[PDB]
Order: C-alpha cells, then structure tokens, then sequence
C-alpha cells in the first residue's frame, strides 16, 4: 500500500541507481529479466514489494523509478546491459547534449525541453500509487546537468505536490581531491536550490568513503562501483523498515519528525557499521555494543567531516539483523555515558531507535562480508558548517578574479546570481553557528 | 451484569491488549476458537463481564482496536488467539501519526474518533449494565497519546457516571526511544487527569528491572513485559469475576484510594515472582506474599516508594486461605513501617480476598497503592520539558496543526501545580 | 524602606486559605446525579396537553 | 576440598584411607552413583566427550524445565524457542484479511 | 525454636561449612535431594532448628555463603550435597581479596556487605525465636579474616542480646601458607575481642599433629581435617536438637564458661579417635573417653594444655550412659589433676547429657576449655608481627587502601594487653 | 547586652569573614540590603550580639576589616552581602606586606595601627556590656599574622579582663604555599601564646581531607572551604543567640577547658556531614552523632588525636534532645577509650544542649577538644625553622629592618619551652 519513488538525475545518479536497484532486485528476490523464478510465489496479501516494484498485468515488475540525462551513454549502455529487459523503455530520459559542467546550461538553456517529460512521466507514475511516501533524489552537486536539472526538478515539483516528502542524498565535492575545475560555482548555487525546497540533505562526499574502503576491506584501489555498492546498502537499511517485520519500525514521516529541529537546518550525514571482509569476519564477535561503538568514530563518517569540532542535535539510528532492545539501550546509556561525543544543551534526549528483523543481504562479487548485524546511523550535528566554509573559501579565489564567468553570463544568468547565492550560504552558515551556543 | 469493555490503541496498547486477552482467555478455558473447554463451572458462570455470545456457544471479547497505521493490526491478527477477534471492531487509518501529539490529536485524530466513537457506543449500549471503561495506551507514542486522549475526552462527555481505568505507559530518562516524547508526554497527563478517575502508571525501566534482578533471565523481550502488565490487568478485577470472603468492584477500589478527585495516580505491583533455578527453595505463605508485595524493586514504576509517605493502598489475594493472617499481616506491616504511612489517616490499607487462584498457582497479590513519590516521574519529565522549550525545539511540527504555545504554557502551569499538591499533602501534620 | 516594610507584611499577612475543591471530572458526574435525581419529578408533574 | 582418586593402591583410594570414620561417609557412595548415573544419562543422549567430567557439571541439576506454580508460568523467554533461517524475503510482511481492502468505498 | 543461623566466608569457611551441612544432613537423614529419609521419629522433632521448610516438603538449610571471589562457591555447588544451599544465598563479588585485610574490610567489603546484611536481617527476622549465630571463617586469610569481622561487627550491634560464636582458623608458623599471616591475623583478633561471645580457636598444625599420632593414616587430606572440625561442630549443640537428661543449650555454655567479660577464648576437643586396625579391640567406656578427653594431644591447638591451668571447663555427653560414672570420672580427674585448676573457683567443670549418639556410634564426648594456655598462640602470632613490622615490610600494600599505620600501632597493642590481662591469673593466688 | 564585636586581618580573614557573615544573616534572617525577612520572634531576642540599630530599622554588622592592599575589600564589597558593611570600618594600607612578618608589625604597621584602635575603641564603648572580641587570621601570611599579633598585644591591656579568642589557620609543610612559612609562624606564635585567651588552630590540608572523603566531591573550592570553617565557628556561640537546656557562654568554655595559663590551642569539628548524595533514610540520632564526632579523621587538624592523650573535651548540641542520653554517651566513649584520655581529670567531657538547631537540620553538634596532640605541629615547625635560622638565608631583610637575631633565638626557645612544657603533662602520672 505504501509506495516510494526514486528519482535519478546525471551520471552519478544513475550510476548509484544502477546499484540500489541490483541490490533491490536481489532482496526482493526478482531475476534481472523481471519476473519472479520460484514458482512457488502465491496471492493474498504477500505483497511486500509494492514498495518498490508493481505488477505489470502480465509477468514482470516496473521498478518505480526514473532516470534523467542529458548525455546518452550511461543511459545507452543500461540499455545495453544485462538489466536491458527490467526497466520500462520510455521512463529513461536521455537528452542530445551534454551540459559540459555548466550550471546555466542545465538550468536555463536545455533543461526546459526535458523538465516537462520529466514531470509527465514522474505524474503518470504518481497516479498509480495510492500511498505516495514521498520521493528520493540522488545526483552528483558537482556536475552541470546534476546540479541543473536537480534544481529546475524540485522547484517544479516544489508546487506541483506540496507536502509530499523529499530526501536528497547528493554528492558534494570533496574538500581537496576533485575532478571538475568548475565546481565550487554549480555547488553554491546548487546549494542555494536545494536549501529551501528540500527536507532532507545527507552528505555524500568520496573521500571519506574512499578512507573507509581502504581501512576496513584491505582494498588498495577501490572504485566507483565499491562506493555505489555501500551506499546502496545505506540506502536499504534507511528504507528496509517500510517492508519488513521488525519490533520497532519507523517511516519517513517519522525520521524528519525526530531528526530535525528548525526547516532551515536538515543537512546531516550519516555512517554505517560494520564494514568487514571474508578474512576479517571469521575473528570478530560483531556485538552490538562494537558495531554501535564503532558506528560513532570520526573515521567512518560519509563524509569529510569531524563531529569532534560541533555537537549534535539529533541521532537516529537503525538497527536489522538480530538485536535486542535491552542490549540497544544499554550501548545508548554507554555511549551517553562517553565524554568524547557531547550532546547540545537543550537536546536532553536526542536517540531514535529502529530495529528490523530483516539481516542485510549480499550481492555475489560484492565486498561487503555477510553478516547477521548491522547498524546505520543519520546524524544531524553542528560541525557540518566545515563543509560548507571550505566551499566558500574556494569560490571566492575565483570569483575575485571573474574566472570562468563569461561562460556563466552568455547562457543568460546574471552576474548578481553570485552575489544572491554568497549572501545566502553566508545566511545558513550563520545560523548554524547560532543554534549551538548555550542559554 | 456489571461488564466492562475494552479499549486500546496505539502500538504499545496493542501488544499489552493482545496479551492480555491470552491471559484471559486460559483463566476461562477458552481456547483460541472460541470454544469452552474448561473444568469447572465457577470459569463460565460470570463469563459475560468479558465476552459476549454468538451462535455456536462460541464467545467474543468485547475489545476495540484503534490505530491509525494497518501495521500492527495485521500482526496482533496473525498472532496466537487472534482469531477471537471481531473484524468489524479493528479501525485503522492509512496515514499514521508521526509520533505527533497534534498530528494525532487534532488532525487526523479529529477525523477518525467518528468512527471508533460509533463502535464504542454500540458496544455499551448492548449491555444490560455497564461497569465501566478501561483504556491501555502509551503516553510516549503518536497514536496512542493523542488520539487514545481525545476519546477519553469523548467517553467521559457521554457516559458521565461510569468508572474510567487507564493502564498508561510514561517513558522514562534512562531508556528513550524518541527525540520528542516530553512534548506529547506533558500534553497528554493535563488531558489525563481532567477525566481519568483511575491511573496507572507503567514504566519500561521498571518491568526492565523485575526481569534482570527478580526473575533472572538473561534475555527479556517485549513479550515477557506484556505478561507482567497483564497478570496485574487481570489481579484488579479479579474478585468481580468469581467469589470470594469479600468483594470488591473497581468503583469500591477508587472509593478507598481516593482521598482527593485530583490524586488519581497509583503504582501497581504483582507477587510472587521467583526464578527458574530458585523455585523449588522457596515456600508459598502469607508472610511470604506481603513481604514481596512492599518492596520497593517490586514496583511496575520508576519511583521509590520509600522517599514519599504511602496515602492509601490496597491488596487484593487470590485463592484459599485465613482471614486472620491476612488481617494481622497487613496490621504488622502498618506498625513496622509507621514512618512511611501519613498520620492524618488511621488503618489506611485495604484487604479482599478472592477464592479462585491465577490459573497454575496457589496464592496470587495484586497491589495498588496511591503514593506522594509518583510525583518525581513528573518533575523529571517536566524537567527535559523545559530545557527543550526555551530554545522552541522541534515546534514547528506542532504549530503547523494550529496548535499555539498557550497550550504548552498552561500545559506546564496544570503539570506544576498537580506536582505542588501532591508535595503539600505529605508536608502535612495534625 | 518603610512601604517595603508596609507592602511585605500586608502581603504576608494572606497565607492560609486552601479549601480543596478540585472538581473537573467529579462535578461533571455531580452535576449528572442532581439532574436525575432533581428533574424526575418535573417530569411526572407535568400537564398533559 | 580434595582429588578423588580411586585406584587399587589402597594409599590413594580415600574411601581405604576415610576408613576411619566411626560410620560410613556419605560423599564417597554418593560421588560414585553420580558417576553412574552421569555415565548412564550420557549413554541415553549419547555425548562420548573425550571424558566423563565435561557433562558431569549439568548432568546432576534438578532445575525443572517448567515452573512449579511459585511465579509466572511466563517460561524460559520468548528468545529461547525461536529458530532463524537467513534466506532473502524471510521476514516480509503478510497483510492479513482485516486490513486488506479492494473497493474504497465512496460515499459515508 | 531456638534455632541458629549459620553464616560462612573465605575458602577455609566455605569448605567447613560444606562438610559440616554435610555432616549434620548425615544426622538428621536427609538426601542430596532434601527428601526426608530417617527411620526414627527423633529425627523430625527439632529438624527447624538447622532446616526450613518449602514446596513440595524438600528441607533448606539457613546457610549464608558469602566470599569475593566466585572460585570457590562454584566447586561447592558441584560438590556432593551442594544443591541444598539455596541458590539466593549465594553473593560473591569479582575482584578477590588478595590476602589483603583492607581489601576486604574497607573498599571492596563495605561496598559488598550490604546485601549479605539484607539477606542475613531476611532470614533472622523469617525464623521465630532466634538463638544466636555461629561462623566460620578463617583469621589468616584475606577475605574471611576481614569481610567476616566487618560482617560480625555489623550484626553484633543490629543484634545486642543474641549469643554469638565463632570457629577461628588461625595461623600457626608450622605450617605457613602466606608471609603476610601476622598482619591480618592481629588485626582480626583485635577486632574480634569487643563484638564475639565465644570464640572456638583451631590450627592446621594440631589437626595434622593428631592425624598422624591417634589416626594414623598414612595420606590425610584437607577432607579429614574438615570432618572432625565439623564433628565437632555438631558435637556442641547436641542437647538443643535431641532429647537427654541434663539440657544445655548454648547459653548454658556462657554463663558456666565466661568468668569475665573478655575471657572467652576456648579450646575444643572430640572423642573418641581410635586408629583404623584398632577399631574393634578397643572398649568404649566413659573412663577412656575422659581420659582421651584430657589428653593433652587431643586437642585441636597447637598450645599446651600443661603450661598453663584451666579456668572452666565443660563436657558434653552423647548416648545412654549412668549418671554417677560421669560425675565419678570429673570428679576423679579434677582430684587427681589439682595442680592444673585453679584454686580460687571451686568444681569448675560441668557435664551434660544427650540421649542420642552420633551415627554408628555408642558414645561421644565434646570437650571445650577455657585455659590460659591461649597465651602461647597470640605470643607467638605477635613475636613475628613485631619482627616484621619494625621494617616496615609489606606496609604499602595495606597503606594504599586508607589504613594508617595507627591502626596498626593500637592493634598490636591491644592484643599484648589481652595476653598479660589473660595470664595475670594464672600467677594469682587467693 | 554581653556583645562581641568582630575583627578580620588578612586576605584570608575577609575570605573566612565574607562567608562567616553570609553563614550568620541566614541563620537570623536578614537580606543582602539588611533587612530582616525571618519567621519566628526568637530571631530578634537576641539580635543585639551581632548587630547595631540602624536609622529606618536596619541592622549592620560590628565587623572591622583592614588589610594592607586595597584588592580584598574591593573585591569583597563587590560581592554578594557586601553591602552590610559600614565603609567607616574599612581601614586598609597603600603599600601592602609582601608576606613580611617584620614589615607587618614594625614599619608599615605603626603607622595604621592608629586608625583601626580609634575605630575599634568607638565599637567597643558603643555596646552596653562588652562581653569579649573574635579575631579571623593565618599565621602563614604577613599582614595577616604580622599586624595581627601586634593587634591582640595592645588591645589586650586595654581589656585584661574581656575574653579574647582567635582562628588561627596554621600553614602545613605537605601542601605548603609560602617559603617563608616557619619563619613568620613561629615570631607569631611567640607574641601569641602569652596574649590570647583563647586559639583554635586550622589545618587547610585537614579541610580537602574531610571534602574528599566524608563530602565525596570531586572539585572543592576556596568557597566551600571558608563555608566549613563558618559552620563550626557559628557553633560556638550558639547558646550565647538562643536558649537551651545548658547554655555555656564563651567564658564558660574558656574555664573548663584549659587547665594551665600557658595550654589554650583548641581543635575544632563539626557533625554531621554527609555526602552530596545523601539517600532519604532515618535521622541523625545521638549515638551516631557522637561516634562521627570523635573519629580521628574528622578532625581538621593535621594532628591526630590519638597521637597521644586528651586533656578534656567539650561538645555543642544543637537541637531538640533528652540529656539522659547525651550524659551517658559520653561516660560510654570515655570508659571504652580510657587510654586516650589523661587519668588526672576524672569525667574530663563537659556538654551543653542548644534547642535552635542550624537551618535545614535535625540534630547537629560542634566539638572543641584540647589534646595533647598539638605538641606535633608546633614540633614539625620548629624543626624546618631550626634548619631555615642555620643558613641565615631570608633573615637580612628580617634583619635588615629594626631587628635582630636575638628575637629569633628568643622566641625558637620560648616555642621550644612550650613543647616540653606540653610533653610533661602529657605523661604526668596521678
Ligand atoms: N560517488 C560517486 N560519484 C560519482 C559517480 N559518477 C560520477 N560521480 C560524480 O560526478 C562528478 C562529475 O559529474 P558527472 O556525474 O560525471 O556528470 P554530471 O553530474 O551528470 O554533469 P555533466 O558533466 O554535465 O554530465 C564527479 O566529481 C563525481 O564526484 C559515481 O559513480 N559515484
Ligand atoms: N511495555 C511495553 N512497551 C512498549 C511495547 N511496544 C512498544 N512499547 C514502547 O512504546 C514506545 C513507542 O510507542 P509508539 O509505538 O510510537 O506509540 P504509538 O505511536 O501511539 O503507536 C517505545 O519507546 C516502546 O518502549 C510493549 O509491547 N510493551
Ligand atoms: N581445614 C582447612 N583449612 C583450609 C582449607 N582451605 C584453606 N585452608 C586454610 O586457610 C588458609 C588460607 O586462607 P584463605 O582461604 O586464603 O583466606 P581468604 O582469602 O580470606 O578466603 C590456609 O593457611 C589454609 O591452612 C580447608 O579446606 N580446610
Ligand atoms: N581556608 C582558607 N585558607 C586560605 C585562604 N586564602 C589563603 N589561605 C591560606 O593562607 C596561606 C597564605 O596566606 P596569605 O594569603 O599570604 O595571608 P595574608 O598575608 O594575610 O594575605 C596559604 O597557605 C593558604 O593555604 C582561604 O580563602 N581560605
Ligand atoms: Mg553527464
């Protein structure tokens, strides 16, 4: 009954969509052709995948989803791929031309002739849900369609629905080791667009996963498709509670109903636990206490970010395998007891606890250990503020000397956009610096 | 015949109904199909006060399922005994609460309370003559704090003289589950003591506590919580259900537990209780079951009932045994303890006797005592309360229902004075 | 310091009245029972038409 | 407080040197039948481990499985008798009949 | 009526205590089951006196185990005739002693005291007319010597009137098991001196001493040495639990034992011994028994009985017997043995009866004496206190706990007035 | 009526002084702006003992505070309750000490000492009755012990017959503060002993003994410090402000207490103290109250009284109490600690009972004690004075101003006279 939609928007999006969508497949059991093998599968009401699939009145399943680009090689070679047959043809939406890492481009000059494709086929998706959850949005902040089209997106979809919720889990650039030249500019102003039309931000950055690979799974050179693959299992643990048994469960309008205090503060990032490999499963006993311990370490966070510079002002946490609520509390009462991690004075009570029955699934030729426990967690803190002044550092060392802005101003943007979009960021870095001070 | 209804809602008043009707349900023999199997005639003359009848000589509980999620009600039917359940009573919304008191209360609680209101008077007006309503609900949750209130609100409009019971669940510092439970907690105890005649109070800490210490099981589970809550749910009424030396209804227990319409709190406790590795060392008497019952670990609540002064209290005992112990204990354990009983009221301590013990024992207590200590439960509470409300924490989702902060102002001036009164009363001398 | 003194004893000089008469949910059922019991015989006076 | 050793040597058979005792000892008579009866209780499950003394310890416990009506007949836990198989879909939701409706009704 | 509590710490007291349960388990018929197994009614009569009752008719015995370290209540609860202990009696904590007097009587014993005092105040206020207490522990040893005294001070002053009685283990050089022996070994005896009515002294030395003479056995074992210190044991309150012409209870011992208020420092002594080949050749007649009775080697110490004079003395009789053979035999023997009492007391021996006998056997004799022969064990224990402590060895370790060297100073002090004030009387004439 | 009036020296006497006057306005009621805000009719019956009348009926405090640097008062008027204060009393100096014994009592103080004796003069005419003066000051210090020594030594003949008592805070090598320590400690007890009627010596390191152990807080601050030394001096004159059963001014104190001229250092304590997280249970009666008050560790002297023998002992009770038991305690402690008390006095304990008990409390009780303990601070201090005069290190600047060694030598032997003189008594036989 309870539906989600997921929306994928440039290269990086889809390239992570690719990812949650195999592990999708692979949990719901479905075959990459579309339809069910058991053959023992009945009627009634064992619908658990309504969440993400729907039937398709003869054999397979459509997932509910779409993806979006300007640029048609990511989207031709899923075509081409062994998930040819799975996806419907017509919601993939490929452009002719590339943005070429301008924000203008995506956002005011080739944007306009997909957006309204776009939102006729995120409406005739709509229709058939009848219990829309709200939507989720993955795309890569440092990249010119990514940053256009995710802007144009949410501010039509802004006023076409309203109240439904939205969760973006985008991809900001990391604070040294990038690969566009561009993209301090597109991420500020990308980061003005979503300030005030989503509800939900969670941080993405590479390095951080890059550390964490490196660290926990003993790879020497890992790639893209090892960070697509752990953020689809993050992905799965936030959404695993929608469609399976568990002693405490939680929805989306439980997550921003605990997990943020103000609507202009909602960016946050998130850590998982544990991340293990074959060799190192066999010596571990893996107890919920470690794992939880082990969740709040600067070193696994998502992003390039040390909490131990702010404090915090929510936690929620999710718990799948085979936990047990008076071992959650009691790591609760130590981790509280623990001086290191310091809460905001007038946060008393700041843990919300989700526990599912459903252990994590593994993707043959994945990294990832196979394991009974696991932990996901989605912070809300202070030291956030660090991403966004390194951001602000970088742009303005350009923006002194007007680099690159003659291509900015000859798609039609004006040259005040920056000094709205500076001012703004200026705002929100205030207001989080406000928040955190004592009565 | 004097029945009373059932009424839950919420997840936490589901799981403690599901188990309670189980509880039940083996104390009357009837198994999960509806039909009588039991041994004596004393477990089927007084049936009525619970279940109905329908055709086949098969009986049916009079509860009432709410909830505004289909969640938990596709579990408490797939459950044991879930097949006694009426399909017509379960009612359900298909958006939830959020874990919002407003959201609950005044949105879609509002919009929801028409139908189950319905359910509710149908289901009183079949009777010949009512009783009186009992409600199990959490005050930590969404559902079950706003919308579980506002049918109190209801209830007590139409029906004026009946007996109201509450089995609420309050959420305790030391194991929290939710950012944001001393909002809707506070709203919900000003709803609560405008109507309820009858409260109490149930702490997860404390059930925790019992099963580490008393019953020495190292794994507890939510399952064994709901067994302790409803051994003591089914130990208040026992005495209206079968025979006994003396008779006591609940009207009679709030007549003797009391003193003022505003001290409406009690704190609840059940004995025995022993260990797997330590029954057999054990010996079954009187003295035993009164020394268990005023522990102060004993206690189904957080407060220790040694800091305060005891107003009233009540025991209740089940199965055969002297009148004249029972009278003499009960007055050994007034003298002992004369400092922690207020003087202004002589021989307050209530004693009933019901003949037919719980099914599988020999002598059962259940205790209900009105105390000033249940007072730092609140002072606690509306101590995260305020430190959260200087800063307008997490207002917006409660403004954004029309909900305005005079109803967080005098929700604060009604929870500090109910805790002002009960502290006045224990300082008080002849 | 004189009308700190006058103003501080005539407000001290207000302290004992309790007179407990907390009455929500007991006046609601008092209010029920004298109704009952008060309006029977309004009913069986009245005339018929 | 000693190591009960039995052997024909009658300078460490104990029950040759406790002889002394005006009467007979009842540890030695009741260690031996313990033995027996671990041995025999062994034998019907069938343990074989390596020695006698590893089953010994919680082969002589008199702790009922069950309670004997001094508290709660609530059991061992509801953790106790569970079993966990780990195939994907497992515990998927079932939305039984009271909740699963077609037709939405129009009107109220 | 009249019963005892028994209460036991340390390695040295657990393992007595187990033999002694054991032993009087023997007496009394009762299974490792707790299953009444006797032949004779006499064996039921006075069963309350060391058991209780429970479910089922299964006897407990009111035992308390307490220690702080679990190493050795987990061997005893394996042992044969372990599962009568109720598993509730059971704490212990998890750091261990370390042969340390201030680790056990200051920080970690303090902290863990409260609840054996809980458990102890339970089963004294469960039993109806309470006697007194008897304890086991050793004065050598870390845990035992400090825990036990903390421990008996405790109960001494909750319980005034009650009689008290100890079974001290207290080092003698001979057989030395630890170099830190004087220190806690002083502290003890200083601390016990206010608070302990009776104090039964025993050494290691004397118990191998009689092994190897009367015994001998060519392999004792630490069992044997239990064994008889648990005959004896049981031997003194024989009267109190079986029928005999001549009842005396514990009290009884006191009044015709203790001419002073801190003279209560005995010696005890069993009969018969006889070796394993000389089992049958040997006749049982009360002249033998009390001629092996006052045999300076049957005692259970390493002193001297001949260096010194008895003050009082007392005989418990077990079996049927003639009266006046007895009364013959004491008064022979205290004829033939002046020079060994002292002059200004006239017939300073007692004797009663008992009509029961131990298992297996015709007649029995416990012996306990008061003589200032104890001077000798304290000498020698504070010869080598002295020694050590002027070097200051092995100070730190008790000094890194709180404890002043003071203490030590008054500790060493007192006992040398307590021998002089002991031995004073052995030079007085009147 | 019998007034006294108060005078504070030093940095550390305005700290003691700043919260003594806070310690006292609570007690009798009276606001930061002095006006008086109690309940009961007794606070005013004797009001007069600290207080003056003022125009509008305020009441002010007889207290002159002088110093050598203006940054005490500044910083203490600043304060809260500074406003009490008349500025007239308000003396200071312009140059300041510099922790010189010498430049405290010889160059800078003869010039200033003229304005505090014209103050001091117009205070002591201005009472109806002068009943003695109370002095605050520490002898590690230089205007605090310099001016201070110099300040009793005229006032005194002035006043030969008016009682005169001072609080000494002795400095302690362990935790020392000031190299110069022995050398002004030892000139100021020379000019001392021969002026005041009575002194009571304070060890700072007692004080984060008794806050560490008995108050078990983590971080103690020079606040709570001053607030220990307040409690037990307002005590003292606590039957001199309200009735009781019998009162003992400060004159009768001073008679029973010292037996010679020349013996008149006291130490002081006070019970009951409990920790921060004191549990809710029983109340403080006398044989608890008593057992606290003789511990050794509860002293704040760095001498520890069993050290050697007490002379006498004196205790204030402040509460509702019989007499009965409080007579007979103290027969109780002396016959069981004989040793610790000198022979020569017969029932050497005097008592007094106070009915007001302090602000909050049941029964509390101050303890002055004069034993023969103090000879081991004056002996320490001798010995690290005798070694710093051979090196004739930091004497030429004591030299160099006014004086020489021959005050020195003087005074190290009248301190040395005081010693054996306090030694002799201590094993003097009857
Ligand atoms: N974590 C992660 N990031 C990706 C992945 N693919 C692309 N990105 C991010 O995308 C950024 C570059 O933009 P692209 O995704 O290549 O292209 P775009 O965002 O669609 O914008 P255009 O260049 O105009 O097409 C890089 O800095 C990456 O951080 C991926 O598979 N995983
Ligand atoms: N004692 C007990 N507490 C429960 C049970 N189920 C849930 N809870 C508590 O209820 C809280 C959550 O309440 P919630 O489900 O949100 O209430 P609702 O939103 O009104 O349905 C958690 O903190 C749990 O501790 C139960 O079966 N027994
Ligand atoms: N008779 C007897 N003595 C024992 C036994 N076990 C230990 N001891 C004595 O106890 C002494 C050691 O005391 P210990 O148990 O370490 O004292 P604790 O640490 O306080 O428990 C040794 O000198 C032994 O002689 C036993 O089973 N029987
Ligand atoms: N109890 C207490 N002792 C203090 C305080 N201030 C200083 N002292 C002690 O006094 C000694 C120094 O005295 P000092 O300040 O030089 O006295 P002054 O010369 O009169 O100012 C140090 O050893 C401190 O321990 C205080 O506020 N309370
Ligand atoms: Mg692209």
């Amino acid at each position: 009954m309870r539906e989600v939609i997921s929306i994928h928007v440039g290269q990086g999006g889809i390239q992570v969509g690719n990812a949650c969508w195999e592990l999708f497949c692979l949990e719901h059991g479905i075959q990459p052709d579309g339809q069910m093998p058991s053959d023992r599968t009945i009627g009634g009401g064992d619908d658990a995948f309504n969440t993400f699939f729907s039937e398709t009145g003869a054999g397979k399943h459509v997932p509910r989803a779409v993806f979006l680009d300007l640029e048609p090689t990511v989207i031709d070679e899923v075509r081409t791929g062994t998930y040819r047959q799975l996806f419907h043809p017509e919601q993939l939406i490929s452009g002719k031309e590339d943005a070429a890492n301008n924000f203008a481009r995506g956002h005011y000059t080739i944007g306009k002739e997909i957006v309204d494709l776009c939102l006729d086929r995120i409406r005739k998706l709509a229709d058939n849900c009848t219990g829309l959850q709200g939507f989720l949005v993955f795309n890569s902040v440092g990249g010119g369609t990514g940053s256009g089209l995710g802007s144009l997106l949410l501010e039509r979809l802004s006023v076409d629905y309203g109240k439904k919720s939205k969760l973006g889990f985008t991809i900001y650039p990391s604070p040294q080791v990038s690969t566009a030249v561009v993209e301090p500019y597109n991420s500020i102003l990308s980061t003005h667009s979503l300030l005030e039309h989503t509800d939900v931000a969670v941080m993405l950055d590479n390095e951080a996963i890059y550390d964490i690979c490196r660290r926990n799974l003993d790879i020497e050179r890992p790639t893209y498709t090892n960070l697509n693959r752990l953020i689809a299992q993050v992905i799965s643990s936030l959404t695993a509670s929608l469609r399976f048994d568990g002693a405490l469960n939680v929805d989306i309008t439980e997550f921003q109903t605990n997990l943020v205090p103000y609507p202009r503060i909602h960016f946050m990032l998130s850590s998982y636990a544990p991340i293990i490999s074959a060799e190192k499963a066999y010596h571990e006993q893996l107890s919920v206490a470690e794992i939880t311990n082990s969740a709040f370490e600067p070193a696994n966070m998502m992003a390039k970010c040390d909490p131990r510079h702010g404090k915090y002002m929510a936690c929620s946490m999710m718990y799948r395998g085979d936990v047990v609520p008076k071992d959650v509390n009691a790591s609760i009462a130590t981790i509280k007891t623990k001086r290191t991690i310091q809460f905001v004075d007038w946060c008393p009570t700041g843990f919300k606890v989700g526990i599912n029955y459903q252990p994590p699934t593994v993707v043959p030729g994945g990294d990832l250990a196979k394991v009974m426990r696991a932990v996901c967690m989605i912070s809300n803190s202070t030291a956030i503020a660090e991403v966004f002044s390194r951001l602000d550092h970088k742009f303005d060392l350009m923006y002194a000397k007007r680099a690159f802005v003659h291509w900015y101003v000859g798609e039609g943007m004006e040259e005040g956009e920056f000094s709205e979009a500076r001012e703004d960021l200026a705002a929100l870095e205030k207001d989080y610096e406000e928040v955190g001070i004592e009565t | 015949m004097r029945e009373i209804v059932h009424i839950q809602g919420g997840q936490c008043g589901n799981q403690i109904g599901a188990k309670f009707w189980e509880v039940i349900s083996d104390e009357h023999g009837i198994d999960p199909t509806g039909t009588y199997h039991g041994d004596s005639d004393l477990q089927l003359e007084r049936i009525n006060v619970y279940y109905n009848e329908a055709t086949g000589g098969r009986y049916v509980p009079r509860a009432i399922l709410m909830d505004l999620e289909p969640g938990t009600m596709d579990s408490v039917r797939a459950g044991p005994f879930g097949q006694l359940f009426r399909p017509d009573n379960f009612v359900f919304g298909q958006t939830g609460a959020g874990n919002n008191w407003a959201k609950g209360h005044y949105t879609e609680g509002a919009e929801l309370i028409d139908s189950v209101l319905d359910v509710v008077r149908k289901e009183a007006e079949g009777c010949d003559c009512l009783q009186g309503f009992q409600i199990t609900h959490s005050l930590g949750g969404g559902t079950g704090s706003g919308m579980g209130t506002l049918l109190i609100s209801k209830v007590r409009e139409e029906y004026p003289d009946r007996i109201m019971e509450t089995f609420s669940v309050v959420p305790s510092p030391k194991v929290s589950d939710t950012v944001v439970e001393p909002y809707n907690a506070t709203l919900s105890v000003h709803q609560l003591v405008e109507n309820a005649d009858e409260c109490m109070v149930i702490d997860n800490e404390a059930l925790y506590d019992i099963c580490f210490r008393t019953l020495k099981l190292t794994t507890p589970t939510y399952g064994d919580l709901n067994h302790l809550v409803s051994a003591a749910m089914s130990g208040v009424t026992c005495c209206l259900r079968f025979p006994g030396q003396l008779n006591s209804d609940l009207r009679k227990l709030a007549v003797n537990l009391i003193p003022f319409p505003r001290l409406h709190f009690f704190m609840i406790g059940f004995a025995p209780l022993t260990s797997r590795g330590s029954q057999q060392y054990r010996a079954l008497t009187v003295p035993e079951l009164t020394q268990q019952m005023f522990d102060a670990k004993n206690m189904m609540c957080a407060a220790d009932p040694r800091h305060g002064r005891y107003l009233t209290a009540s025991a209740l005992f089940r199965g055969r045994m002297s009148t004249k112990e029972v009278d003499e204990q009960m007055l050994n354990v007034q003298n002992k303890n004369s400092s922690y009983f207020v003087e202004w009221i002589p021989n307050n301590i209530k004693s009933s006797i019901c003949d037919i013990p719980p099914k599988g024992l020999k002598m059962a207590v259940t205790f209900v005592g009105n105390s000033t200590a249940i007072q730092e439960m609140f002072k606690r509470v509306a101590e995260q309360f305020t430190a959260m409300f200087r800063r307008k924490a997490f207002l917006h989702w409660y403004t954004g229902e029309g909900m305005d902060e005079m109803e967080f102002t005098e929700a604060e001036s009604n929870m500090n004075d109910l805790v002002s009164e009960y502290q006045q009363y224990q300082d008080a001398t002849a | 310091i004189e009308q700190d003194y006058m103003y501080r004893s005539q407000q001290d000089s207000f302290k004992p009245r309790l007179l407990p008469k907390g009455n929500k949910a007991s006046d609601l059922s008092y209010t029920y029972t004298k109704q009952k019991l008060s309006q029977i015989q309004q009913n069986n006076n009245k005339e018929l038409f | 407080a000693e190591k009960y050793k039995n052997e024909q040597e009658p300078k460490d058979n104990t029950s040759i040197q406790r002889s002394w005792l005006p009467y007979k000892d009842k540890a030695l008579q009741v260690a031996e039948n313990n033995l027996i009866k671990n041995q025999t209780l062994n034998q019907t499950k069938g343990f074989t481990p390596f020695n006698p003394l590893i089953t010994y310890k919680n082969n002589m416990s008199q702790v009922q499985q069950h309670d004997i009506a001094t508290s709660l007949p609530i059991g061992s836990g509801e953790h106790s008798d569970q079993k966990r198989t780990n195939q994907p879909g497992e515990f998927r939701h079932v939305r039984t009949d009271v909740t699963l409706i077609r037709n939405k009704p129009v009107t109220k």
